[PDB]
């Protein structure tokens, strides 16, 4: 994985 | 301006660049950085960015490098070179580099490549080695060693022979998962008071791109 977003942990 | 599905995509791009001395020393070293926020919202909502070691604005719906910042203490350096050099008669050149990764094993750096020089009385060039790939471009004038992915905290050596002829530093290159810099985003709170939509209510998404700019070791 480089480009592959993740989400924020609000 | 009124989207359905809200989402926001932070990018946070690095170039961590180093100077080693053939010892160990860390002769120079810093990184420069810029985040880029693409966004999609509805409305004008005044937005609140986190970190390390916070920015409030109204996001120009679309795409803006929203800061830009450059440390310099206190740096994660995702590679350590370390070669050894042994003369001989003025026939061959025993050269042998060795990379290391510092990171969490659960992250895997790609597009890796180190160029260990060769010197312009070259005649042939041998290498082997149990991990990725090299050809010693006589162009160029080095070893191109090319690997395609690698986990962190693991080892991986290159055994060369540069066959002298009668009569600088390694550079290294690679990208990364993970911010060197340190930084990290917290939070971004996504408030539109106008609107029905809340923050806890969008969908948020934030890489970390670290790309290696100057990364040379003195031999």
């Amino acid at each position: 994985t480089t480009g592959v977003y993740v989400k924020m942990p609000p | 301006i009124k989207y359905r599905r809200n989402e926001l995509f932070l990018d946070v791009l690095e170039s961590v660049n180093l100077l080693m001395s053939p010892q160990g020393q860390v002769l120079s070293a810093h990184v420069s950085g810029r985040v880029v926020m693409k966004s999609y919202l509805s409305g004008m909502p005044e937005c609140k960015f986190g970190m390390n070691d916070s920015i409030s604005f109204i996001p120009p719906d679309g795409e803006f490098e929203l800061m830009r910042y450059r440390t310099t203490k206190d740096i994660i350096l995702p590679f350590r070179v370390i070669p050894l050099v042994r003369e001989v008669g003025r026939t061959k050149l025993e050269v042998k580099v060795v990379i290391k990764s510092n990171f969490k094993p659960s992250l895997l750096a790609q597009k890796i490549e180190v160029r260990i020089p060769t010197p312009l009385n070259t005649s042939g060039v041998q290498v082997i080695c149990m991990k990725g790939k090299a050809k010693y471009k006589a162009s160029e004038n080095a070893i191109v060693w090319k690997i395609k992915r690698m986990a962190g905290m693991k080892e991986s050596q290159i055994s060369a022979e540069i066959e002298l002829l009668p009569t600088p530093p390694i550079s290294m290159n690679f990208e990364v998962p993970f911010a060197p810099s340190g930084l990290k985003v917290r939070y971004l709170k996504v408030f539109e008071p106008k609107l029905n939509y809340s923050d806890h209510d969008v969908i948020k998404w934030v890489r970390y791109i670290g790309r290696s700019g100057i990364y040379e070791t003195r031999c």
